[PDB]
């Protein structure tokens, strides 16, 4: 169970001895720092260091712990900020968790699963109506830097207060000032009462940046095995991939496409397949996932992006030209899809917008044609007018989510065509004015839709009678 | 005469056989270990031989995770390759890479087992009869007819419609065919496999089907050998029983990718775009076995993933020489909401010969490609010169090409959640009849928005009346 | 009208001459950028290949 | 024995063997002091930094000065700690090398306290979260990319686009309102500019409140790599042991990454991407996490980042974007058109551009400016062929206002008086917001587009138009 260090450099070490070490085991240096054995050659063990390595010298002793990589889990982690390992980083004392679980685990099998049929409400009009997310689904947020990727993930976590959901935020490669600002934003909105924050900052050893998403996954699956729903966010998987390239090149493993290793697809596949909706036999639990990716110059075609887009159950693309031109949130409807879309919605939302993505694609195409055609037949004029109104109804400012019962009432009025006379600039004022009138005059419709979760014929007459009272004030 | 583990390098493992009695290439090895003390872990693993080294040593690829492996353990040589159960007792079951059941229905009691590596048929015993196989899909039934007993390839990038097209073909061809069906989910999502299994259980189609999985979360060793396990089961129905069979495969690119992932660790020099020096050889040993012999036929539908919408990447480029029909899915049509998004210029098959198809089928298909090829070059000009500067023949071609391109769209039965429509089937005579009226200019008056997600051409006129025109 | 139609055809002739010249200039500048990209891709690809072969 | 022997020399890199069990730690500073014993030898005083433990009592070390003249078998001393630099108020008004030795010729510095160059950053509990605008008087920065007090500002650009002229103008404005200790680190740049700056500081009297560290283009890779850290260890003492606010100016953060790449190739490490080191993001983060504000006091830093070609996708420019609170990108097209500073209004952004931090009037004007500039970049590819004769109504009016807006972002700097006879100008935030608001509204649609070139305030455009009479 004992060895001696032979090489030390850049957070990587080589040891002699350690005959009984297992692939993936934990090892301790004389300094008290931990390391993980990732290579087992005929004469030398290759060790990845899990902390500061400037105190480890050649000829120092290394000892076998006798345990695989393990992290502590429980409900007591809620409202706490923690390291990639089982250690607190906030000024709030010890964690006192009840049990420990391995960092590497196999995903649920084909028969252990169930189809996704219940929503994960984001409170964002474009995502809930066009790109719906269900509990157990894996959804990707993608774009270049400074496009709103973090804002969509945090707005989603803030919208989980009413529901019986636990959220996990994993920060990989992020700057410490941003982690403190995220934690304080979560505290102002009260989200810290039902969330966990796992952080491995940029100045942290690459080895800890690797383990951060897997440890965040091990903490999420604990709630899922009991029967409770859980959500996990990964702030940058592109920074996790960049981190993975360093130890593999320092351990001298051969490169591949770009300079990344051959195991790059397997890295993110091992992680993202643990997110599932389990069957009634397993307790019906659900682990949802929201990975994030940064792509240079806003190009979809690259090694790390295409690997992850090929693993998830959909994706949300954010475009900087949409952002600089007034479209917020800056989501491109043509490149964004949900592989579970339609089943992950309440019946009222399917009845109201089951065909919105296809219709909003006819208009997106017609924009490129109409600007050079200079001819507009009546059927094209009618679609340009409706498409403009729907693109305005989908705009939404920060930190102001829409409950589903309000989202199905405005989209019902827009898709039925009641907004025909209302001028384009006026639509914004009509939406805000009409939604405030619903919460005043006969609020029965708003409450009845919330309980039933379906639009019937009574709720259609009740609503068609209401939409005509406000329009009677116009020209 | 046993062996010992010497090096553990992620998926690759090295084993030394001291007696000199080394295992042959592709043989299967077993590691079964009981923990001696509290520090160790119990292990159950299979590894296949890949290469013979010099000092009584062999390189092997593991079929499951190598965590917990210790140098100096004991390895048993089975004496043969990975042997999978074969016969009628495999029908209505689900399998792993090793041919073990992944469902909870109990053991399989099949009297025979066959190795996943077998020599392909010889030139002297192949067959090549030609007939039209109907799909009920407007694009495929007209522009790229499926040859019965032939290989079909669906090419596309991420999220263009490949799996939604495979699923519609299984719910059309297999639902209109007597004989066995086989499906292999090569390196795909384990959520999609579950939904497919439930659809089969409901419909009753499992009784005539076999399923093999070994999904995305499995190591590289399992992700490349899964296609061979599904193939050794479809071969028994052709060679021993004589029945015709369908073989459906999603993501054959994961088989090529998984071979590249393990190639560097074995010690092979790299090749173009970061692929193994044996790409064409490895895809040929898979594709050359899925053929129609004198005894029976294997019709095959395969989905191919194009890494960045670039057909010139080594894996998609190596695949094109083996197909009998090729269908290319383009994101350009998907972004416009035109589904299934089949490219009407790049799509072709071995059956588009004037001697095989009807006269009007051949004429309508060639006229569709010419009008769309003319429109393709002309639409680019319109963006800089403007539509007012072009001639009347060009304006007529633009107006008709827009309607043709939209009438190629159809609502699938498996797409109800994504389309908000029930789904429809169109027979070959209606596909030919419908496209002819558009080409001849009969419906020049109908608006271009009356062809999205429709079925038969009669519906477009009814839909235009509902649109008050 | 005679002078107006003559001046219209003269104006369009000059406009089309300039449009064609602007497009021909854009084609050579793009062609040179494509040749730089072509040579850059080949040297990068050959160096990734040789680095991998040297490592192995 | 605390001493070692030289076993190999390979340009900047050297290998030293020690006695069994008595080896120096990673980052320890070693000394070679040799006096020639025969006419064939040469005399050397040199220092090296440990980088790797290589096995067999051997260690690999980088050198801080030229290795020409080293012989295998020379004796090496172990200091027992990293490169330690003198610190305190006594460093004010002085200039130094990478080793903390003075290059001023004013004599020694009182060695009261010495700090090692390698130390950890402030933890999450120690950091401070508050945002306020630091005003610089430059129109494009104050409107589109406002500076966060206590944060990091990055100026990206290619060869000859104006990064040094922009930093010199920033020092003449921010360091004249900050009213606290200032620090300048010259990393891999011209020694002629360093000399001009030092002389200007003396005539202005500003030297009494500043510290200067230099590592120039002629220095070996080991020195170009450690100079940014020497300037930072001195700037850090003032915000931690005195509690004062500090300014840190770094003229090239790109030469720090480039020097790491050059020495990495010599250490025996496998390459990555465009031949860079396999430790690029970790080496840059260790430097940039230390450049942070805490509850005691704040560090505000201005950095100039070189781009290898007119390509921002290069590994070094690409990794630094994640660490900045404000980012300013300089484009060659604006510089060749004559628009200075050549800041791109669509690529430049700041973390302070949120409705909560800036005034409502500022937020509307800044967002309305980027919409017109993005719309004009969409028309740009078609007008390159057809020209503006085909355009009608709003698209034509949008280019008419976009021309005026693009020119009103140009400003005559005080440091530029040596290139053009025009006097420099400082523009307050209330004047930039009012001027752009009137340009956007259309109150100045009658004035010609040539009347907004190199001006300060909107009233100057009115008199410049009146001078022209057109
Ligand atoms: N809907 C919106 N309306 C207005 N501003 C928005 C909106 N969404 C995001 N923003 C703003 O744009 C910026 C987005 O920062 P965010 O972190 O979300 O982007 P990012 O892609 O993750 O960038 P980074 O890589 O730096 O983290 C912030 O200033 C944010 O407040
Ligand atoms: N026939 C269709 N009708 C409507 N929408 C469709 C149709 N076909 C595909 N889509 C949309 O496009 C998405 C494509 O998902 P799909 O599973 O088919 O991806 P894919 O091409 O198979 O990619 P991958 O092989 O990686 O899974 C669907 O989830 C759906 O949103
Ligand atoms: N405000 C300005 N007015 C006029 N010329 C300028 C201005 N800013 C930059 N330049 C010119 O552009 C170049 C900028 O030099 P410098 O700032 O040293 O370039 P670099 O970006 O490489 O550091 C010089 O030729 C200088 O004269
Ligand atoms: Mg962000
Ligand atoms: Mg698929
Ligand atoms: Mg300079």
């Amino acid at each position: 169970d004992v060895g001696t260090v032979i090489q030390v450099g850049d957070g990587i070490a080589r040891a002699h001895g350690l005959d009984n070490v297992m692939s993936g085991e934990l090892v301790e240096f004389a300094n008290g720092v931990m390391g993980m054995a990732l290579n087992l050659e005929e004469n030398n063990v290759g060790i990845v260091i899990l902390g500061p390595y400037t105190g480890i010298k050649e000829g120092d002793e290394v000892r076998r712990t006798g345990r695989i990589m393990e992290v502590p889990v429980g409900e007591e982690l809620i409202g706490r900020v923690v390291n990639a390992l089982g250690q607190p980083i906030d000024g709030k004392g010890p964690i006192n968790a009840k049990e420990f679980r391995p960092v590497e685990r196999k995903a649920p099998g084909v028969v252990d699963r169930q189809p996704v049929k219940e929503p994960l409400q984001t409170g964002i009009k474009a995502i809930d109506a066009m790109i719906p997310i269900g509990r157990g689904q894996r959804e990707l947020i993608i774009g270049d830097r400074q496009t709103g990727k973090t804002a969509i993930a945090i707005d989603t976590i803030i919208n989980q207060k009413g529901q019986d959901v636990i959220c996990i935020y994993v920060a990989i490669g992020q700057k410490q000032s941003t982690v403190a600002q995220v934690v304080k934003t979560l505290e102002e909105h009260g989200a810290m009462e039902y969330t966990i924050v796992v952080a491995a900052t940029a100045s942290d050893p690459a080895a800890l940046q690797y383990i951060a998403p897997y440890a965040g996954c091990a903490m999420g699956e604990y709630f899922r095995d009991k029967g409770k729903h859980a959500l996990v966010v990964y702030d940058d998987l592109s920074k996790h991939a960049v981190a993975y390239r360093q130890i593999s090149l320092l351990l001298r493993r051969p490169p591949g496409r770009e300079a990344y290793p051959g195991d790059v697809f397997y890295l993110h596949s091992r992680l993202l397949e643990r997110a599932a909706k389990l069957s009634d036999e397993k307790g019906g639990g659900s682990l949802t996932a929201l990975p994030i990716i940064e792509t240079q110059a806003g190009d979809v075609s690259a090694y790390i992006p295409t690997n992850v887009i090929s693993i998830t159950d959909g994706q949300i693309y954010l475009e900087s030209d949409l952002f600089y031109s007034g479209i917020r949130p800056a989501i491109n409807v043509g490149l964004s899809v949900s592989r579970v879309g339609g089943a992950a919605q309440i019946k009222a939302m399917k009845q109201v917008a089951g065909k919105l993505r296809l219709d909003l694609a006819q208009y997106r195409e017609l924009q490129a044609f109409a600007q050079f055609a200079s001819d507009l037949d009546e059927a094209t004029r009618a679609q340009l007018e409706r498409g403009q109104r729907m693109t305005e109804i989908l705009k939404q400012p920060q930190y102001s989510p829409m409950p589903v019962e309000k989202q199905v009432v405005i989209i019902y009025a827009g898709t039925n065509g009641y907004l025909d006379d209302i001028p384009v600039e006026k639509v914004k004022e009509f939406e805000d004015g009409f939604l405030e009138y619903i919460e005043s005059k006969h609020p029965d419709i708003l409450e009845e839709i919330r309980e039933k979760k379906a639009l019937d014929d009574e709720l259609e007459e009740k609503l068609k009678k209401a939409i005509k009272e406000f329009k009677a004030t116009f020209k | 005469t046993r062996g010992r583990v010497i090096q553990v390098m992620g998926p690759v493992v090295d084993v030394k056989f001291e007696n000199g009695h080394l295992p042959a290439i592709y043989n299967a090895l077993k590691i079964q270990h009981k923990a001696r003390n509290e520090n160790e872990v119990d292990i159950d693993l299979t590894l296949e031989v890949a290469l013979h080294l010099g000092d009584d040593t062999v390189r092997t690829i593991a079929m499951a995770s190598t965590d917990g492996l210790i140098r100096g353990m004991e390895v048993i040589d089975t004496g043969a390759p990975i042997s999978v159960p074969v016969g009628p007792e495999t029908l209505g079951r689900m399998f792993d890479v090793l041919g073990e059941p992944i469902d909870e229905k109990g053991p399989v009691k099949a009297k025979k087992r066959w190795p996943i590596h077998r020599p392909p048929p010889s030139l002297s015993e192949q067959s090549t009869e030609d007939e039209i196989l109907e799909t009920g899909i407007k694009v495929i039934d007209l522009l790229a007819p499926i040859p019965k007993g032939g290989k079909i390839g669906l090419f596309g990038g991420a999220g263009v419609g490949k799996t939604v097209l495979i699923m519609e073909l299984i719910r059309n061809i297999a639902y209109e065919h007597k004989g066995f069906s086989v499906f292999a989910g090569v390196g795909e999502r384990s959520r999609e496999g579950n939904e497919l299994w439930l659809e089969m259980k409901e419909s009753g189609v499992l009784d005539n089907t076999v399923l093999v999985f070994g999904q995305m979360n499995e190591p590289p060793g399992a992700r490349f050998r899964v296609a061979l396990t599904g193939l050794t089961m479809a071969e028994y129905f052709r060679d021993e029983e004589g029945k015709d069979v369908l073989l459906f495969i999603d993501n054959i690119f994961r088989f090529a990718q998984a071979g590249s992932e393990v190639s560097a660790l074995l010690g092979r020099m790299p090749s173009e775009v970061g692929y193994q020096p044996t790409l064409a050889t490895e895809m040929a040993e898979l594709q050359e076995r899925i053929t129609s012999t004198r005894r029976g036929s294997i019709t095959s539908v395969q989905a191919i993933y194009v890494p960045a919408d670039d057909l010139t990447d080594p894996a998609p480029a190596t695949t094109f020489a083996h197909l009998d029909a090729t269908i290319v899915l383009s994101r350009e049509l998907a972004e416009k909401g035109i589904y299934p998004a089949v490219d009407p210029l790049q799509s072709t098959s071995r059956i588009m010969d004037p001697r095989i198809v009807s006269e009007e089928h051949y004429e309508v298909a060639r006229r569709v490609r010419e009008i769309l090829q003319r429109y393709k070059d002309l639409q680019d000009i319109i963006a800089i010169l403007g539509m007012e500067e072009l001639s009347e023949e060009d304006k007529l071609i633009v107006q008709r090409a827009r309607k043709i391109q939209r009438f190629l769209s159809q609502p699938f039965h498996v797409a109800e959640h994504f389309t908000g429509r029930p789904g429809k089937y169109v027979p070959i005579e209606d596909t030919i009849r419908g496209f002819k009226e558009i080409l001849d200019g009969k419906l020049d008056d109908v608006p271009e928005q009356a062809f999205y997600m429709v079925g038969t051409i009669e519906e477009a006129v009814e839909k235009a009346k509902k649109m008050k025109k | 009208l005679l002078d107006a139609k003559a001046s219209e055809h003269a104006a369009r002739m000059t406009a089309m001459k300039n449009a064609t010249d602007n497009a021909n200039e854009l084609i050579r500048t793009l062609t040179l950028s494509y040749n730089r990209a072509r040579q850059a891709a080949i040297t990068q690809e050959i160096t990734e290949i040789v680095a991998g072969a040297n490592a192995l």
